[PDB]
């Protein structure tokens, strides 16, 4: 998942 | 009749921008929506649909699919990912974190 | 079959932070693009060489984003994983490249 | 992505 | 809502  | 909303949460919708490694909100512009996810008894699948409510766009109406992985990354930022897009929802409290989450994830074993 | 490749074919173990073989078996596949011309849909199907575990059998949605990470790796992602091909050559990847992006045109 |  |  990519990070927030 | 024929879908039941098993939860709602307010967050803002996003969606990453895989070129600019970063996230945009859903839909073009910013602002907080009313996120469901709405159960299909008669055929037992489930759907993400939010509207903002400000303008009322519909900026996320997408599949639960069975086996989907949802990523608690932080206490009020979640997302998940599809074919297309990788989907996060900032939510505007724990709380609406919390009832989304719980619904999710009682989705996700129901499927 | 609108192409064939060979690849090592990954899947990545999020829990863990890495790829893993798809399968469990190590070692390289072939890996197609299939055409439905009766409803004009694609997959990916991949079997693995030695052995011909299938390894990868996943639908090509309109829309799928396509990442050329290097000249040979390439992913997409899908709700369950993200897939990953080590391809093992840049001719391989690119052969494979073009009919994917071709196939995402016509969807 | 995750990286290679 | 629209259908899915
Ligand atoms: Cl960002």
């Amino acid at each position: 998942x990519p990070p927030x | 009749m024929s879908e039941q909303s098993i939860c709602q949460a307010r967050a803002a919708v996003m969606v990453y921008d895989d070129a600019n490694k970063k996230w945009v909100p859903a839909g073009g512009s910013t602002g907080f929506s009313r996120v469901h996810i709405y159960h299909h008894t008669g055929n037992n699948t489930f759907r993400v649909v939010g509207r903002k409510i400000q303008d009322h766009q519909v900026v996320i109406n997408c599949a639960i699919p069975k086996g989907l992985k949802y990523n608690q990354a932080t206490q009020t930022f979640h997302q998940w990912r599809d074919a297309r897009q990788v989907y996060g929802l900032n939510f505007g409290s724990k709380e609406d974190a919390n009832v989304f989450a719980s619904a999710m994830m009682h989705a996700l074993e129901v499927l």
